[PDB]
This record gives structure tokens, C-alpha cells and sequence, in this order.
């Protein structure tokens, strides 16, 4: 309940425009995230006169208002296509991951650097029972000091909305079993 | 004094409160915030009674 | 006065409540909101009894 | 018995608790979880007193 | 009356409740919702006892 009340506390002591941005995020995070990814590649007036721009700004300026004082470990699911793995690791119905596909994902993410951008919703714990597990790839990242992380509530749970402006370097991947399905856990 | 006679005490139910079961995010059944009284007045207004 | 004679007091169990255990997000066993009473009625109407 | 004499009862304050107010972008003020006792010591250690 | 005699009262322990310490998202120790009895029945059922 402590983290619940802290998230509900942060979500009141902020601007009303930031509340509007975050509330619009609670339902339409898809196109908002796509915009935070691909916004920087337009014209100046194209960027400024765009309607979705300013609220982005607002929500952006919300993220940077809550920095962390020490490195924090976060976990989130990711599609393998985000790491240039253009095929399926395992069908969403299958339970086992082949050794060949595992070795391929290993040799295709060995020592690359993948720049990130846009908003991202993360958690502070490994997903368990009831948690949404959309992709067979789970990333366990360590966010450094002074990283803006805004906690919020989507009317049933608590999430941590951050904005990623770095590049990820996957070090090691391992096979995991959760609730009877095999996943890949990568350290970044 | 009137109870020490043919007079009897009758009991009669004026209302009953209770819960119903739903499944939460997990596969667990919850019956705590689910009150039947929220639906009685509704069920009694869109139905016919058959005994 | 009737207890001060061959009359005995009997004790019977009308119901019993209690919790079960589950693992939450972090690997801890939680047995607080997990009421058994939510499942009794559902287990009796689905199963056959063997003693 | 000693109070039915010159002896008087004195009253002395040993401590006082209370809340401060925190604002926001609008004028929504909250004064509940904002205890003053969390700061008294911290203010008494970094300051000089002037009466 | 029987206690004002050779008879003595004995004390025996039937159960003991208590918490253990875990760490939250930060480095803070929490010992509040961490009931030991959630594990008492589980450790006694997977292990051998050595005194």
C-alpha cells in the first residue's frame, strides 16, 4: 500500500496540464508512444504546430520531475523485432524454445548497441501470476542515478512511466520458465 | 408480563445483505466489495416474479 | 439448574473460516485476503464426496 | 486536601504536534500527512534562536 | 481453593506469531505483512528436524 499511496501522491502534486497528458496516456499510449519515438524527424513548424506536440512536452516535463537517487532495477517485456530479430522465437501458444532459435537470438544480439527513444511503461518486479506477458523476451535493465520515473495508476495497477534516451547493450540471455512457459531473460 | 401468556414473539426479516463472487485479475474468487444490495432494486424493476 | 443434573452441553460446528496460501508478485506467500469460504460452495456443487 | 490550601496546580506544555500545508500548481492545499514533528529537530540543529 | 494447595498452574505455548524482514524497492527493511506462520506449515513438511 506504501507504493500505491506514493504513486497517488505524486499524481496530485503536479500541473493540471501534466494531469491531462497523463490521463490521455492512460488510454491512448499507443499513438502517444509512436509520436514520442518519431517526432524528431519533421520540420520545425511541423513539430511546433502539431497538436500532439505540447501535451507530449507536458508529460515529458512530468517525467523529469521525479528523478531517482540510486540505480534502480526495472523489468519489462519487449518484442524481439526491437532488437533486429526478424523471426519468431516461439509461437504465443507454444511452451518450449528451441536451442537453435536461442542460439540465433544469441548470435544476433551479441555485441550490438540499440538506441532507444519514447515513453515506456515498466515495473520494479518480475512479472508473475496475472501479469501481462505479451512477448517471449523479457528485458531486465538498470536505470542509473537521476533518471525521471513517474509512477501512475491505470485504475487497477501501478506502472512506472519513463522516457528512454540511451542505448541498450544486451550482455547475457538465459532460458526461464514462468507458469509453464519458457521465456528469454536478457541483461541490459 | 404479557409474554407470560398466550402472546408470542414473532420474527420477521426486513432485509438481507450479502455478497456474490467474481474473479479478479488472477484466477481468484473475490466476494468482499461485491454487494447484492446494489442489484436488488434493479432486478426487482426489470423482471416478473414467478414462485 | 438442569445443568446440575444428568444434562450435558453439546458443541457443534456450524462453519469454519480460514485462508489459503498464494505467491504474490515478489516470491512471498500471502494468506490474508485468500478466503476459503469463497470456494466451499463451488467445490461441493462440482465434486462427489468420498470419506 | 493539599489543593484546599495555598497549593496551586501548574500546567506546562511538553510538546505540540500539528500539520503544515503543501500547495500545488492550483490552490489545492493538503494538511494531513504533513506532520511538523518531522522537522522540529532538523530545524533546531541547523539554526540559531532569536527571541 | 484448589490453587491454595499443592496444586500449581502450568503455562504452555500453543503457537507464536511474528514477522520476518524483507527489503522493498529501496534498501528499506519491511517487517509488517511478512507473517512467519505463512511458512511454518511449509518448512515442517519438506524437512527433517534435528535438535
Amino acid at each position: 500500500q506504501w507504493e500505491k499511496k506514493e504513486a497517488e501522491r505524486v499524481e496530485k502534486n503536479l500541473d493540471t496540464l501534466e494531469k491531462e497528458a497523463l490521463e490521455l496516456y492512460k488510454k491512448d499510449s499507443e499513438q502517444i508512444s509512436n509520436y514520442s519515438q518519431t517526432r524528431q524527424y519533421f520540420y520545425d513548424y511541423q513539430i511546433e504546430s502539431n497538436p500532439r506536440e505540447k501535451e507530449y512536452k507536458n508529460l515529458r516535463n512530468a517525467i523529469s520531475k521525479n528523478k531517482i537517487d540510486k540505480p534502480i532495477n526495472v523489468y519489462y517485456f519487449e518484442s524481439p523485432e526491437k532488437f533486429a530479430f526478424n523471426k519468431e522465437i516461439r509461437t504465443e501458444n507454444q511452451n518450449e524454445i528451441s536451442l537453435e532459435k536461442f542460439n540465433e537470438l544469441k548470435e544476433t544480439i551479441q555485441d550490438k548497441l540499440f538506441k532507444q527513444d519514447g515513453f515506456k511503461d515498466v515495473s520494479l518486479y518480475e512479472p508473475g501470476n496475472g501479469d501481462e506477458k505479451p512477448t517471449p523476451l523479457l528485458i531486465h535493465l538498470k536505470l542509473p542515478k537521476n533518471t525521471g520515473m513517474l509512477p501512475y495508476i491505470n485504475s487497477n495497477d501501478v506502472k512506472t512511466l519513463i522516457e528512454q534516451d540511451y542505448s541498450i547493450k544486451i550482455d547475457k540471455i538465459v532460458r526461464i520458465v514462468i507458469e509453464g512457459k519458457q521465456y528469454i531473460k536478457a541483461e541490459a | 408480563k404479557k409474554l407470560d401468556s398466550g402472546k408470542q414473539i414473532k420474527l420477521e426479516t426486513t432485509q438481507v445483505s450479502g455478497n456474490y463472487g467474481t474473479k479478479n485479475s488472477q484466477g481468484q474468487i473475490i466476494t468482499e466489495g461485491n454487494s447484492w444490495s446494489n442489484y436488488i432494486s434493479q432486478i426487482d424493476s426489470v423482471s416478473a416474479s414467478i414462485i
